[PDB]
RNA sequence: GGUUAAGCGACUAAGCGUACACGGUGGAUGCCCUGGCAGUCAGAGGCGAUGAAGGACGUGCUAAUCUGCGAUAAGCGUCGGUAAGGUGAUAUGAACCGUUAUAACCGGCGAUUUCCGAAUGGGGAAACCCAGUGUGUUUCGACACACUAUCAUUAACUGAAUCCAUAGGUUAAUGAGGCGAACCGGGGGAACUGAAACAUCUAAGUACCCCGAGGAAAAGAAAUCAACCGAGAUUCCCCCAGUAGCGGCGAGCGAACGGGGAGCAGCCCAGAGCCUGAAUCAGUGUGUGUGUUAGUGGAAGCGUCUGGAAAGGCGCGCGAUACAGGGUGACAGCCCCGUACACAAAAAUGCACAUGCUGUGAGCUCGAUGAGUAGGGCGGGACACGUGGUAUCCUGUCUGAAUAUGGGGGGACCAUCCUCCAAGGCUAAAUACUCCUGACUGACCGAUAGUGAACCAGUACCGUGAGGGAAAGGCGAAAAGAACCCCGGCGAGGGGAGUGAAAAAGAACCUGAAACCGUGUACGUACAAGCAGUGGGAGCACGCUUAGGCGUGUGACUGCGUACCUUUUGUAUAAUGGGUCAGCGACUUAUAUUCUGUAGCAAGGUUAACCGAAUAGGGGAGCCGAAGGGAAACCGAGUCUUAACU
RNA sequence: AGGACCGAACCGACUAAUGUUGAAAAAUUAGCGGAUGACUUGUGGCUGGGGGUGAAAGGCCAAUCAAACCGGGAGAUAGCU
RNA sequence: UGUAACGGGGCUAAACCAUGCACCGAAGCUGCGGCAGCGACGCUUAUGCGUUGUUGGGUAGGGGAGCGUUCUGUAAGCCUGCGAAGGUGUGCUGUGAGGCAUGCUGGAGGUAUCAGAAGUGCGAAUGCUGACAUAAGUAACGAUAAAGCGGGUGAAAAGCCCGCUCGCCGGAAGACCAAGGGUUCCUGUCCAACGUUAAUCGGGGCAGGGUGAGUCGACCCCUAAGGCGAGGCCGAAAGGCG
RNA sequence: GUUUAUUAAAAACACAGCACUGUGCAAACACGAAAGUGGACGUAUACGGUGUGACGCCUGCCCGGUGCCGGAAGGUUAAU
RNA sequence: AAUUCCUUGUCGGGUAAGUUCCGACCUGCACGAAUGGCGUAAUGAUGGCCAGGCUGUCUCCACCCGAGACUCAGUGAAAUUGAACUCGCUGUGAAGAUGCAGUGUACCCGCGGCAAGACGGAAAGACCCCGUGAACCUUUACUAUAGCUUGACACUGAACA
RNA sequence: AGCUUGACUGCGAGCGUGACGGCGCGAGCAGGUGCGAAAGCAGGUCAUAGUGAUCCGGUGGUUCUGAAUGGAAGGGCCAUC
């Protein structure tokens, strides 16, 4: 999981 | 019947790696890289059999121009004179005579001048 | 191939090529892609083509002087040594013996001579006629072959 | 000759590159097979309360594991075979047994056969805990042995409410129970998928669950078909035929009649008399033939050369109903084990009979002829047949005949005709399969293949569990498996010595590739900018020589030159994919149909199943073709259209 | 007396830093909340997959949950790479 | 970001216009040699050769012809211990796939020719298995409770043993148990592997030893939640409930 | 008090209290092809469902639409 | 206003200065009465705002104490990787160049540091679109169906009005 | 404006336009008509839009078929919905 564009 | 590939595979790979001798690094050691190198070298070999013919004619002309001007005429006039004189000595020979037989070249130059005069 | 249908790893996220079975033919110990089955290789030959071919072979054996014809060919006892001498006297080897009726003594005597075969006139075949160097036929056998091939 | 100046300039290699020589690592390739795969011909088709399958724990001169066996424990008795050598394997050793018959080994028949497990005396966390009753011993402390589960059927004795009775209870006898690869019959019964979506339909009565049986099962002796002629139970194969039909008339599904074959078998109860126990078949005693379970004999060769070794080369012999196959120091008909062939069973046993005993009852005459059934209404299902005009079969529900002076069927229905007798039952063969046993075969595999397993593999290991599941073969002819010496830690490892044909075959062992890592030698390389090559090319080193010019290696300098695959209008692309090497890895197979090539026959061509001492021959049942037109009747080199054709 | 107050054991998990190929597939350090109750904990039992359980977050049901795992239908299908 | 609007140097022509003659310039065209396709016509074929004309970039894709691998027949033949297959160099040869000879290694197999059948050809599939690189002799060596010295043993001692100091826990980091594990316990011996280093040490390898009950616990008697359940009731079967 | 084990602890969930509604006991209701079991060894001051959410002052108008409750005349309407 | 778009509405308080906060106005885009309205002591690891105290949060950082980093000895990984002989600039170009063109600079090789670039590494984009893909959820979408409910027939009879 | 039903039945040389299914134009033949004295004209409308395949089912006719035979049902063919 990570911040997505 | 089942057919094992090992003997033929080795023979085919070994053929390519023999042509790659002398190439730097993996190009002479590893089949995947050597194959690309061997094919590219073959392309240059095909191409450069044509350039060879161009490069030498370029070289002969330069030497004829140098020797012609020592005798006081430019290449373009020198060649034109020989055509008028009906001399078919080609540029490969003129570049040879220009180096090894300077007195013979001078006679040719005077023959060209007489046709332009 | 023996092995469960369990998927080896999740479809995504592992960074590894996607796979669906351990039994895939791409894998070591996987199945054979087009695995063989027991099968029948026999072919049809038309009766007229079969009989037409035999006539051609027999005509060449004559034309090549390979066909020998005799009145009688028999041996008094099944002793193999007797047949071996008889053929040596004829200077025969690699010979096919065709007889119109089978003397059981002749059959037994030939059985250990691998360069020799004994056949009843009903049992001729295309390959034996071509494979043996000489063919010996009794006059009775010839007539039975003529009636057979018509 | 000296000094100064100017110009030009080799010898450096910390390391690196290319080539070559020699190694390491690693385990490809070749060769091999005591392991697999698919079959053919036979056998067997079960085991269990007389305690199974599968296990636990024991058992040796025995520390472990395997194999066997069970407190009588790698074994005991007896009958046979056989015997000069034996006491299973890793695996030696120790202590012994035996040699003309009581060593061992092989076969039949017996004995022993712990504990768990249907597990059965009760219980239970499998391999454990706890008893009751009755016999017998006793050393008075206790021992040994047998029996005691449940259900069904039958019998005896008991016995309520309830007088009789019945339900119930106790005891005895007989049977079942559980396991197992496929095949078989029945009860239930999906979805993915196809339909280019999807709901009828398909997949499919498939997968799967449950019940029951046998060596096979099921079916079976016309209330059947046919067509005015006739066939004659059931089952299986080839046609008929991808036809007639069914079908959101879509995708698809798909007969029968009739013909050719394999095999061939018919009977009994619904009932009395006559004649009796004649047919036939079940059990079981005996005998003959034959197969099985151990076996016996089983021919014929030496010289010389190479070699570590002869089975090979060369020379001269011999056997053969035996030249199948395997082994022996390299390839053996004659060295060995076998093979062809001829023989053998004390005992048990599968079949064929013959026959004893028990059970059965054959033949004749008269008579009878399967009712909540056939049929119907309603809802479903099976038939190729989806309710359709739908015959026929089954039945959940409600009804309901006639019964040989009668009923069923012939694809809605009616008439005539034909054909057959439902509502009771039994029955071999042709057919399906292979957990398992024996022999033999392969244009099957050969250690990343063949089984998951060539090896102590359903193991190690992983998961709570159901369950998943590996890797791992090769010294040599023979261990002759390296005495002894030296360095070293009374090491690891190594160097000699010795064995051997070989030790660079040394157990980390046949061959031993590539990636990858080194040591040495020749040349290049520290003022030089990029897909690393290509064309030209000096110099150097090493060899050859026609002696100034050839080969191999390197490559200063110089022209040209932005990897490969994929996908795209277009990629150096800064789009995808690949760290490299070695092994594996993707247009197959079966059956129909059409076209082309080629071969045979030709207005004809060809057989399928099957038979066959079997790639032959037989079998022409069928199929395509030589005639078309029409929806069809029908006509026919014509036909349809139309009243008729120009 | 008290779902009373402060605060250890015990139960929890509000903030920050560290760690993030970790000492650890959810921790440590310094602070933090409850702490006689709708408390906490040992042993045993019961509920099962369109089902359970849920002071309700689609949360939990063996490191897995808008339908667990294992085996089978099964080589489902893939006009896509 | 840096001359950055001739490619650069540079140019007063080395710019522009007009005329003219030379020369350079491509895989175009010509010359010389070789190969192959398609036509036409014949030394004459009998299916190939000769003369001549013309053609020969190529993806998707169509058509034609071949090489090589394993296996079956020819083959009880032929080659091979006077050295096969396989591995590794070299030379020759064909248009190519390839073929042939031979030095070294290896140590028992191979197979002509013509036919027959395919598990018949690999660089890619984030392909599968094994081996070996790179990063790199880099990060890290797991609580900041802490060590120092003398003597011993030993091939070798920061780490082992003994001693004296120092430090740390002390509602535990002490002591005894259950659950779980199953020989880790104690003694002798060894240091290959394991121990994040060395090791003489060890919970490591090897051999031997060690667990003693009328009173502790289990077993046993009695029951909870719950389980099973003769008959029974119910359910297509399997089973459910009691 | 409780909650998203593993990024959200809260204003969300629960709560005592309030209202509507169902249930006369072989209760309604739930799990079960069924037997049976829970509700409950309870009995309307009891039990189930729904909404609101201590306490204080309060909770106004609409029955046209959808739902529920009562009615039965007439129209229509299945098997039969 | 947890609701107000225009909107930092307007006015007042607080500050030198206040898009937040508090009070008030009512033009309520689009509050409102048990999917409750309006108050409310106590309580809360609850949201917002202000003040005292305190302070390295900060102006603006300095020094010190330990553990790493650094050197030496022993042991010894991993992500990644077509191959590399792996410079700047301007242009060109699948349109943002270490590799092309022109041009400038540059002896060969380490060690300690920093991260601007290698459209750096990790994950077959989770946003968007597509597929006659999937799942689960809703309803007066379609077709069914468990359950509930109606009637007829059966089990099911007698007499009378 | 008068008289009428050619808004006919069976065919059709030959063309145009569509991938196809299809769509369009048409002289002339046979039968039987209307107008015109006659030659002649008429197979709807100055032309180009006013429309929907197959399946399924309905209605009328018919010299076809009719599951043993004679019928019938059902099917075919023709017109039309
Ligand atoms: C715009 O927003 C984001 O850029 C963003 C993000 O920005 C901080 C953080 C996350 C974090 C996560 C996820 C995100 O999508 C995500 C996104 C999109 C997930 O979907 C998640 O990924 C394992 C998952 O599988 C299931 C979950 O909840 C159902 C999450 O809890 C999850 O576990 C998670 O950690
Ligand atoms: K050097
Ligand atoms: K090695
Ligand atoms: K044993
Ligand atoms: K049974
Ligand atoms: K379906
Ligand atoms: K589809
Ligand atoms: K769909
Ligand atoms: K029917
Ligand atoms: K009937
Ligand atoms: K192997
Ligand atoms: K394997
Ligand atoms: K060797
Ligand atoms: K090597
Ligand atoms: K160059
Ligand atoms: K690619
Ligand atoms: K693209
Ligand atoms: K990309
Ligand atoms: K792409
Ligand atoms: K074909
Ligand atoms: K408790
Ligand atoms: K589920
Ligand atoms: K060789
Ligand atoms: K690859
Ligand atoms: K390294
Ligand atoms: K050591
Ligand atoms: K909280
Ligand atoms: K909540
Ligand atoms: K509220
Ligand atoms: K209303
Ligand atoms: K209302
Ligand atoms: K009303
Ligand atoms: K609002
Ligand atoms: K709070
Ligand atoms: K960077
Ligand atoms: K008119
Ligand atoms: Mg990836
Ligand atoms: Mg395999
Ligand atoms: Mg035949
Ligand atoms: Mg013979
Ligand atoms: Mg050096
Ligand atoms: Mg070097
Ligand atoms: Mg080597
Ligand atoms: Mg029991
Ligand atoms: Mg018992
Ligand atoms: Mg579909
Ligand atoms: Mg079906
Ligand atoms: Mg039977
Ligand atoms: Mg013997
Ligand atoms: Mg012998
Ligand atoms: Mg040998
Ligand atoms: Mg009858
Ligand atoms: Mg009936
Ligand atoms: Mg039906
Ligand atoms: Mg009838
Ligand atoms: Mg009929
Ligand atoms: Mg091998
Ligand atoms: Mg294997
Ligand atoms: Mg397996
Ligand atoms: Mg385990
Ligand atoms: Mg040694
Ligand atoms: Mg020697
Ligand atoms: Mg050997
Ligand atoms: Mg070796
Ligand atoms: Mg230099
Ligand atoms: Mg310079
Ligand atoms: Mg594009
Ligand atoms: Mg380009
Ligand atoms: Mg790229
Ligand atoms: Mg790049
Ligand atoms: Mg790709
Ligand atoms: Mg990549
Ligand atoms: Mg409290
Ligand atoms: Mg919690
Ligand atoms: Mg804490
Ligand atoms: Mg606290
Ligand atoms: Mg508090
Ligand atoms: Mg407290
Ligand atoms: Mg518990
Ligand atoms: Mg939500
Ligand atoms: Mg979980
Ligand atoms: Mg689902
Ligand atoms: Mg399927
Ligand atoms: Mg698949
Ligand atoms: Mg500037
Ligand atoms: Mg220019
Ligand atoms: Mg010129
Ligand atoms: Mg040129
Ligand atoms: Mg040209
Ligand atoms: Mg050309
Ligand atoms: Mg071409
Ligand atoms: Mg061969
Ligand atoms: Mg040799
Ligand atoms: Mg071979
Ligand atoms: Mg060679
Ligand atoms: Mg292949
Ligand atoms: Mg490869
Ligand atoms: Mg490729
Ligand atoms: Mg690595
Ligand atoms: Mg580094
Ligand atoms: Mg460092
Ligand atoms: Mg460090
Ligand atoms: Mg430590
Ligand atoms: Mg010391
Ligand atoms: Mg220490
Ligand atoms: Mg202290
Ligand atoms: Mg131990
Ligand atoms: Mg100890
Ligand atoms: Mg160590
Ligand atoms: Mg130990
Ligand atoms: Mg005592
Ligand atoms: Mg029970
Ligand atoms: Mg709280
Ligand atoms: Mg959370
Ligand atoms: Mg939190
Ligand atoms: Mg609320
Ligand atoms: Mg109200
Ligand atoms: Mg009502
Ligand atoms: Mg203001
Ligand atoms: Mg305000
Ligand atoms: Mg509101
Ligand atoms: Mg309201
Ligand atoms: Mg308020
Ligand atoms: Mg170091
Ligand atoms: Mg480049
Ligand atoms: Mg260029
Ligand atoms: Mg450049
Ligand atoms: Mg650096
Ligand atoms: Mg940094
Ligand atoms: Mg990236
Ligand atoms: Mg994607
Ligand atoms: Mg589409
Ligand atoms: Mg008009
Ligand atoms: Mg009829």
């Amino acid at each position: 999981a990570a911040p997505q564009k | 019947a089942r057919v094992k590939r090992g003997v033929i595979a080795r023979a085919r790979h070994k053929k390519i790696l023999k042509q790659a001798k002398g190439y730097y690094g993996a190009r002479s050691r590893v089949y995947r890289v050597a194959f690309q190198a061997v094919i590219k070298a073959g392309q240059y070999a095909y191409r450069d059999r044509r350039q060879r013919k161009r490069q030498f004619r370029q070289l002969w002309i330069a030497r004829i121009n140098a020797a012609a001007r020592q005798n006081g005429i430019s290449y373009s006039k020198f060649i034109n004179g020989l055509k008028k004189a009906s001399v078919e000595i080609d540029r490969k020979i003129l570049a040879d005579i220009a180096v090894f037989d300077k007195v013979a070249f001078t006679a040719l130059v005077e023959k060209a001048k007489a046709a332009l005069a | 191939v023996t092995g469960s249908g369990k998927k080896p790893w999740r479809q995504k996220g592992t960074g590894r090529a996607r796979s669906g079975s351990i039994k895939s033919p791409i894998w070591r110990s996987g199945g054979v892609t087009f695995a063989a089955r027991p099968q029948d290789h026999s072919q049809k030959v038309n009766k007229k083509m079969y009989r037409g071919a035999l006539k051609s072979i027999l005509s060449e054996l004559v034309r090549q002087d390979r066909l020998i014809v005799v009145e009688k060919f028999s041996v008094e006892a099944p002793k193999t040594k007797l047949l071996a001498q008889k053929l040596k006297d004829m200077a025969l080897e690699d010979v096919l013996i065709i007889t119109g009726e089978l003397d059981e003594n002749l059959f037994l005597a030939a059985r250990n001579l691998h360069k020799v075969d004994v056949r009843d006139a009903t049992g001729i075949d295309p390959v034996s006629l071509i494979a043996f160097d000489k063919v010996v036929m009794t006059a009775d056998a010839v007539k039975q072959v003529e009636e057979m091939l018509a």
